[PDB]
DNA sequence: ATCAATATCCACCTGCAGATTCTACCAAAAGTGTATTTGGAAACTGCTCCATCAAAAGGCATGTTCAGCGGAATTCCGCTGAACATGCCTTTTGATGGAGCAGTTTCCAAATACACTTTTGGTAGAATCTGCAGGTGGATATTGAT
DNA sequence: ATCAATATCCACCTGCAGATTCTACCAAAAGTGTATTTGGAAACTGCTCCATCAAAAGGCATGTTCAGCGGAATTCCGCTGAACATGCCTTTTGATGGAGCAGTTTCCAAATACACTTTTGGTAGAATCTGCAGGTGGATATTGAT
């Protein structure tokens, strides 16, 4: 599956940038669930803005407005 | 032969990744994940390339801050190894997990 | 006919800010000074970040400010960090920081 | 076509501050997000203040209080200082 | 003097779901806060949504998307039906 | 001359909501369908909270809903809890909840 | 008269009660001073904003609405006092 | 004959009692002086509507009660049943009150 | 303490992906004088409600003794995760067309808005009506000693 | 398990603080009327988004070995809960003085909107221009064995 494309080594890299020294084996599946929940929440709102505009293309701005609503404001992609 | 002790390379990697800014999840795989999830809300969607990047930058910044909080929870328990319970405690307190 | 910005001594567009305030549905009317004050405020904050980012650029021996430098200026400054407490700067990375208990026993 | 942005003005200020320093497009894009973000927050607060006080006009007075509410201590002081300075400079220029 | 509130409407609705149940004034104050709060949150989202699409008009369509972004799953689905219903019925009349 | 509310089949005031939408500076114009739809959502939400609160009132052998009942209704409902996740109901107290490891004995 | 040291009016027993409602069973002796400092900061931030709303309206009386708006700005919305 | 509950028994009894009620737990007058003192340090000559003081008290007590729940989860995470200042600090760091 | 395998640094070099500059071009804006309309400050003032003080009384805070048991230091060891070498699958990079669908422009019918102007559904204060707070007594549930 | 010191649940009972009806004004909705105009609906263009193909190389996956972390168990000092005795200070109830807020009226500094004129800001071509990411050489530091 695609969620499994988010690899153990890549999750490690993320942890490292997070200052993490040692990782438990259950961490990788736990991290995947968290990311999926995060993407579902943000993508759901962005697509809601896409449909409202009557488009078939999810725009950077759709994503930016979605992130802002979730209180996760992002700089660098417009607006 | 030669062998670094457990933890030494781990430290090295933290220093390296805390010093750079490139994304750490391979792109193609991330893109498939995004499209797959979007498809459950609205079929036949297209994505501006910058839209997927915004999502990747947002996701990685999120996961990285979560890991720092997770690390703080593991250290609080006198450990240096993060566990599922550490991520859970951090999310509950953040208000994401009730 | 001179620019309202030059009258205010500003680089930021007092006129545009004025129009943006009207089209934003913030209120029925906008005082004449509102756009001037706002523009000055936006320029000051803009300069405050450029100054610290510029320094971050120089400390790294680079002359071009990149997102990494904006991240370093904001996160290393207590006040700017709070103002942007729930903002993510794309391609900024994080500040080097390793919890002491993780350092090897020297 | 036609995308309006704060880029040329950000670059102008970049020159008063660091005449020999440049800025990447990505960095410029981030600065533009910054100005728009702070613009929306400040204006949003001034809007609310006017409504709370049954006023129909947003004057520099609302922009000032909004600044004091949104900016951390010192940043507020200088921002309010710069705002007051710009309006005075502007109120006396025949 | 004079000050409006949703109290009589909240009250009518209370009688409909629980004919024999009353409500203290403090609880009514809370119900009033709740209605104003959700009013602002939905109107606020409708406002942004309109601006994002360079629309000068907020229609039932903006209120609708605002409700989908604001409410959790099931409350959303039901709110939408109730909303669509009232609009259709309102339109069939006159 | 019928009320816009009766035309809409609603208890909540359509006109009031219309006027509130105008005076709030949300946009230059307000379509006629907007207040109708918004008044309906509001009424649905209040009907939902009152159903549960009146129930909490009944469970505590009360006839009068008080803030404690509103709190129990909201905090015990996954969705309302989330919609009001950053809100505090004055005089609502909290839900009875004790962590397991704190309990006495064993087994 | 002069108001000083009122943070001590937040007694050890009152802080125990609050912890009880929060599900706490055992409390270390240093919790009370820590709690006082956290409450002082919480109130300084809220009162600061409420008072800013008061001065803006040009009045000398902090109203329930000033507090309610202050609380809301801080994402600490309160129902029951006019908003 | 001098009957005695074991440590923890009365505490559990206390949690059940306070989780069941909704009254404010900090004495009123003392809380009012605190508010007046802190406000006075910002601006002198301020008057307060009594409902303003109460709004601050409901807001403050809800904030502390929920902080204690989070604090408690941090102690238990550490294999303890006693809250300590370090638990309060971990909780506030994670909530972003001083991250 | 002595090598030895690697990781880390610095000075130097330079092709090009991305930045600055000339340049022109055009519409989108922004600035000024002019006429109309009004938002909101000063000035007066009726009247709510906020600060103060006095007086009684018991609900609670304070301070102390006593000892249960929680927290934390110390020791031991099973086994999970780190490091690393081997094999190789998939992500990445880049040229290519084919097309879906945003973005522009023009047309025009359904649908707002402010002023009018008539009318009643709300609101504040007075009148009218009851849920339950709080006190008492007794049957049931819980604790903790032996 | 048996028995005593106590907390706790629970239904009947009842004066009262607070809730649920009755009046009469007044902001504040709602049918019409024009005049104005948003923005949906259609024909049309071309900017990017998707599918396809293809090698180089860089990761990712797997398996082996063992260092050292996590957690179980044991121990004890001392902190913190429970219980008690003493009396302070918060709470409850009002009465008084007036500070200040909120309603009403009056009137001018200031704002919205054309209508008209000018240029600044956006874009992009195509050309111009260059900071710095990699990649090399050799020197010194870091780590870990013995
Ligand atoms: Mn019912
Ligand atoms: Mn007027
Ligand atoms: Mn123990
Ligand atoms: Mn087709
Ligand atoms: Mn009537
Ligand atoms: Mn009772
Ligand atoms: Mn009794
Ligand atoms: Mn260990
Ligand atoms: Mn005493
Ligand atoms: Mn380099
Ligand atoms: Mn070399």
């Amino acid at each position: 599956d695609n969620i499994q494309g988010i690899t153990k080594p890549a999750i490690r890299r993320l942890a490292r940038r997070g200052g993490v020294k040692r990782i438990s084996g259950l961490i990788y599946e736990e991290t995947r669930g968290v990311l999926k929940v995060f993407l579902e929440n943000v993508i759901r709102d962005a697509v809601t803005y896409t449909e409202h505009a009557k488009r078939k293309t999810v725009t950077a701005m759709d994503v930016v407005y979605a992130l802002k609503r979730q209180g996760r404001t992002l700089y660098g992609f417009g607006g | 032969p030669h062998r670094y002790r457990p933890g030494t390379v781990a430290l090295r990697e933290i220093r390296r990744y805390q010093k750079s800014t490139e994304l750490l999840i391979r792109k193609l795989p991330f893109q498939r994940l995004v499209r797959e999830i979007a498809q459950d809300f609205k079929t036949d969607l297209r994505f501006q390339s910058s839209a997927v990047m915004a999502l990747q930058e947002a996701s990685e910044a999120y996961l990285v801050a979560l890991f720092e909080d997770t690390n703080l929870c593991a250290i609080h328990a006198k450990r240096v190894t993060i566990m599922p319970k550490d991520i859970q405690l951090a999310r509950r307190i953040r208000g994401e997990r009730a | 006919a001179k620019t309202r910005s030059s009258r205010a001594g500003l680089q930021f567009p007092v006129g545009r800010v004025h129009r943006l305030l009207r089209k934003g549905n913030y209120a029925e009317r906008v005082g004449a000074g509102a756009p001037v004050y706002l523009a000055a405020v936006l320029e000051y904050l803009t300069a405050e970040i450029l100054e610290l980012a510029g320094n971050a650029a120089r400390d790294n021996k680079k002359t071009r400010i990149i997102p990494r430098h904006l991240q370093l200026a904001v996160r290393n400054d207590e006040e700017l960090n709070k103002l942007l407490g729930r903002v993510t700067i794309a391609q900024g990375g994080v500040l080097p920081n390793i919890q002491s208990v993780l350092l090897p026993k020297k | 076509t036609r995308k309006e942005s704060y880029a040329i003005y950000v670059y102008k200020v970049l020159k008063q501050v660091h005449p020999d320093t440049g800025i990447s497009s990505k960095a410029m894009s981030i600065m533009n997000s910054f100005v728009n973000d702070v613009f929306e927050r400040i204006a949003g607060e001034a809007s609310r203040l006017a409504h709370y006080n049954k006023r129909s006009t947003i004057t520099s007075r609302e922009i000032q209080t909004a600044v004091r509410l949104l900016l951390p201590g010192e940043l507020a002081k200088h921002a309010v200082s710069e705002g007051t300075k710009a309006v005075t400079k502007y109120t006396s220029a025949k």
